[PDB]
């Protein structure tokens, strides 16, 4: 009975956790957003290493890539190149130049990432009319804005890390709801 | 119950469950040590694997 | 007058922390007894599978160093 | 007369316990068949879940080298990482520029990173207690020193 009840417990925890929810977990702590316990962005009061931010991107890039790859979505403007420490993007229309998401350039990569998020969002919104995202995105400006009316920039140049880290948390919070939607369409099938 | 208990016969208030972290619910003229379970979401890191046994422990 | 309870008692103020060192499953079914050699160099566990397995205490940084069936 | 009743009642107890023993063995027999079904349901769910995990997030493919998540990240099949070690020990003594993204110190770190994540996900899915406690951050951060890397 103990062995049977244990196996039953394993079955229940697997059914409650789709492959994506098992591979990636998303939460937050203050202004920090975290994927797989890697903080994205840094508080001005904390000397967070760029290495951690690079690792957090390596997860976020794989997450957004894999979500599209499972859903069958093919990107229209950029190809995500996931690296655990040096993620970057390759444009489908321009492979002569590139800009990486890792730091130690930079700014065109961050907006190009939001471009992938926008393309993903459009495909998810083409799903069910009931899906929305709590934070707005303007890839043309490179900004993220809250609704529940503040505005912040994902471009870190000519800005400060406090306004930037919040925007990263906001963006990750959107990906949270995106992942939940993807899982809601495959966890029971 | 597959929970290893360390019992301190000199200071029983210091007795504790060895086969588990704090994820588990914490706890006639005869000196009886009584264990009463305490009357006790944010993903503060991933959930670890249960390290303890999952079936009746037979010996120590 | 001088019968020692243990050949090697626990260290002073020993408090088992609960750190798993080795997870072993070389037995097909229920283990019935665990006994440690009085040298503490080896220990043995017997099982309902009809086998007994002997283990090297020092190798618990793992393998049934010996087996009998 | 007290013994005649005892012989009777002890014999009834022998019959009752023998009947009870029979039903327990049959119950355990039946419960084992169900436990077998549970373990197979779990094995099938785990394997399907794992096949999805690799086909969607961690594709593993061979081209000699083997790659994970795609061909841009790969490691040599013979596991002769002495090339990376040499670049590590050479760079630690005579630092050089990371002129290209294909640099060994980049791709190799990414491979070990996703590998360590995959084994941890597999560990959870398979419910296998790993012998060496390891986490993905071990391959993130600064370029590992000879000691900690080995």
């Amino acid at each position: 009975e103990n062995q049977m009840r244990y196996a039953q417990t394993q079955l229940d925890k697997l059914k409650k956790t789709n492959v994506f929810n098992a591979t990636f977990h998303i939460w937050h702590s203050g202004q920090f957003g975290t994927i797989n316990n890697f903080r994205l962005g840094r508080l001005p009061s904390v000397p967070v290493e760029w290495n951690e931010i690079n690792a957090a991107w390596g997860q976020t890039v794989l997450l957004l890539h894999a979500l599209a790859n499972k859903m069958g979505l093919k990107f229209q403007r950029y190809r995500l190149v996931p690296y655990g420490n040096h993620s970057y993007l390759e444009s489908l229309t321009d492979k002569s130049k590139e800009l990486p998401l890792y730091c130690s350039k930079f700014d065109h990569a961050m907006v190009a990432f939001l471009d992938c998020v926008q393309q993903f969002k459009e495909e998810v919104e083409k799903g069910e009319t009931r899906f929305c995202l709590p934070y707005r995105m303007d890839v043309e400006k490179g900004k993220i804005e809250d609704t529940g009316g503040g505005s912040y920039s994902i471009k870190t140049q000519f800005n400060s890390e406090e306004q930037w880290t919040k925007a990263l948390k906001f963006m990750l919070t959107n990906l949270k709801w995106g992942l939940a939607w993807v899982s809601s369409q495959f966890y029971n099938k | 119950d597959m929970k290893i208990r360390f019992w301190d016969l000199a200071y029983p208030e210091r007795s504790y469950v060895v086969a588990g972290s704090t994820s588990s619910p914490s706890v006639e003229g005869t000196e009886v040590v009584q264990e009463i379970q305490n009357k006790q979401t944010p993903r503060r890191g991933p959930e670890s694997l249960p390290v303890g046994h999952h079936d009746i422990i037979t010996d120590v | 007058e001088n019968a020692e309870w243990e050949s090697k008692p626990p260290p002073p103020g020993w408090r088992p922390k609960g750190l798993l060192v080795a997870h072993l499953h070389e037995h097909k079914s229920a283990v019935n007894r665990i006994r440690v050699s009085d040298e503490h160099s080896l220990f043995a566990t017997c099982s309902n599978d009809g086998t007994v397995k002997i283990w090297n205490s020092q190798k618990m940084e793992t393998r049934s160093i010996l087996t009998y069936s | 007369q007290k013994l005649y009743s005892r012989a009777q009642r002890h014999q009834e107890k022998k019959e009752k316990i023998q009947r009870h023993n029979r039903k327990l063995g049959d119950l355990v027999e039946k419960k084992t068949i169900d436990l077998r079904s549970h373990y197979e349901r779990l094995a099938n769910l785990r394997r399907s879940h794992i096949l999805e995990l690799t086909s969607v997030i961690f594709p593993i493919e061979e081209v000699t080298s083997i790659s994970i998540t795609g061909p841009w990240i790969s490691l040599p099949n013979n596991g002769d990482y002495s090339a990376y070690y040499s670049w590590v020990e050479e760079k630690k003594t005579t630092q050089g520029p990371d002129m290209e993204q294909s640099n060994p110190a980049y791709t190799i770190s990414a491979a070990l990173c996703y590998a360590t994540q995959l084994v941890n996900i597999l560990s959870h899915i398979l419910d296998v207690n790993l012998p060496k406690k390891l986490c993905n951050s071990e391959f993130c951060g600064e370029n590992l020193s000879k000691q900690k890397f080995t």
